[PDB]
């Protein structure tokens, strides 16, 4: 089939700059059938572009596709807040008809570290037989951010869960939180927890703990 | 709407000129790219993604319509379903479709709370644990809506019972954790439970 591969995955920029997003073929697409789709958070994909250079009803000339054979083009000029969102390129040229992963246009904004938060289970639900500990990691930037949990310094593996906010509509920044899940057994049976976060932003990881039972 | 493993998941979509029209199905899963499924035209010649190893059919029909039949469903066709025409192309909205062996719960609610004392001046965060509910859709507000400023509530995230476990956070100055109250406002209408949870902290 023919895969696609979209440039560059994550694109960081500002409203009235331009936006260039590329979109590569493994093979040549001969009818030029590419289309670009916009998608927002918790919103259907809607259709951008088709034909690879016709652009779709609903969205204004600032919006123009371009290319034929392997390479492909969307260009966004005098970028709008709401022109922000994840951007799909599609071909359905050859079957079987396929999807690029998609380019993520953020608004780029300056280097901000998180703020990391660590709360132990509840004795609630600690009735229940289940320990959930929270690690929070508030508005940061860039989005990628790393969370290592320890359990008297044993590094835990397989046993936790991360979401991210969207980026958020006043600062720009993400957040995220992470959930180390344990048996009540398990988490009686030690002391220290840690959540330890690494982030560009940040000179050295910082460690947020606490000791079971104080 | 939702339906269990095993099962026959059936769509069909509304329906210009058929000897030129193609129909296409496609999919996202939550959290993922887009994902074509099948194509097909007025006569009924059929073509469809390798993966589904044909346990997808794809048929127009009489009727304005034009149907997809998944077979032997699984949690990875766990999905929302759009259905597109083709000559150019085009047709929002969407159907979400769940594919579980859990059943509907309601969520419980646990304090989300500093293990110490919190420093005065600086901030402290608290808030609320939802956890163990099905199906999706849960909502959290603050203070019945009076509390909207440096809230954070997270998507949920499917846990390996099945169940669905969301985090609801909140920032606040130090200086208040003794004049103002945090309750977080949790609602889940698939099981008709609404909890009302107080968060405190000391100081």
């Amino acid at each position: 089939e023919i895969v696609m591969t979209q440039s560059p995955g994550t694109l960081s920029l500002s409203p009235g700059e331009r936006a260039t997003l590329s979109c590569r073929a493994s093979q040549s697409v001969p009818r030029n059938y590419i289309g670009w789709f916009q998608q927002k958070p918790g919103q259907a994909p809607r259709l951008l572009i088709y034909g690879a250079s016709s652009r779709a009803a609903g969205f204004p000339d600032r919006f123009s596709g371009s290319g034929s054979g392997t390479d492909f083009t969307l260009t966004i000029t005098r970028l709008e807040p709401e022109d922000f969102a994840m951007y799909y390129c599609h071909q359905y040229d050859r079957l079987p008809y396929t999807f690029g992963q998609g380019t993520k246009l953020e608004i780029k904004r300056t280097v901000a570290a998180p703020s990391v938060f660590i709360f132990p289970p509840s004795d609630e639900q600690l009735k229940s037989g289940t320990a959930s500990v929270v690690c929070l990691l508030n508005n940061f930037y860039p989005r990628e951010a790393k969370v290592q949990w320890k359990v008297d310094n044993a590094l835990q593996s397989g046993n936790s869960q991360e979401s991210v906010t969207e980026q958020d509509s006043k600062d720009s920044t993400y957040s995220l939180s992470s959930t180390l899940t344990l048996s009540k057994a398990d988490y009686e049976k030690h002391k220290v927890y840690a959540c330890e976060v690494t982030h560009q932003g940040l000179r050295s990881p910082v460690t947020k703990s606490f000791n079971r039972g104080e | 709407g939702l339906l269990k493993p095993s099962e026959t998941l059936s769509l069909t979509c509304a329906v210009g000129s058929f000897t030129t029209t193609y129909w296409n199905w496609i999919r996202q899963p939550p959290g993922k790219g887009l994902e074509w499924i099948g194509e097909v035209n007025y006569s009924g010649n059929a073509n469809y993604n390798p993966s589904l190893k044909g346990r997808v059919a794809i048929s127009v029909d009489s009727k304005n319509q034009f149907s997809l039949r998944l077979n032997s469903v699984t949690a990875a066709d766990t999905a929302i379903y759009y259905c597109t025409s083709r000559i150019w192309k085009g047709d929002g909205k969407g159907t979400t479709v769940t594919v579980s062996s859990a059943s509907t719960k309601g969520p419980s609610v646990f304090p989300l709370a500093p293990s110490s004392k919190s420093t005065s001046g600086g901030t402290a965060a608290l808030g609320c644990l939802v956890k163990d509910y099905f199906p999706e859709p849960v909502t959290v507000s603050w203070n019945s809506g009076a509390l909207t400023s440096g809230v954070h509530t997270f998507p949920a995230v499917l846990q390996s019972s099945g169940l669905y476990s969301l985090s609801s956070v909140v920032t606040v100055p130090s200086s208040s954790l003794g004049t103002q109250t945090y309750i977080c406002n949790v609602n889940h209408k698939p099981s008709n439970t609404k909890v009302d949870k107080k968060v405190e902290p000391k100081s």
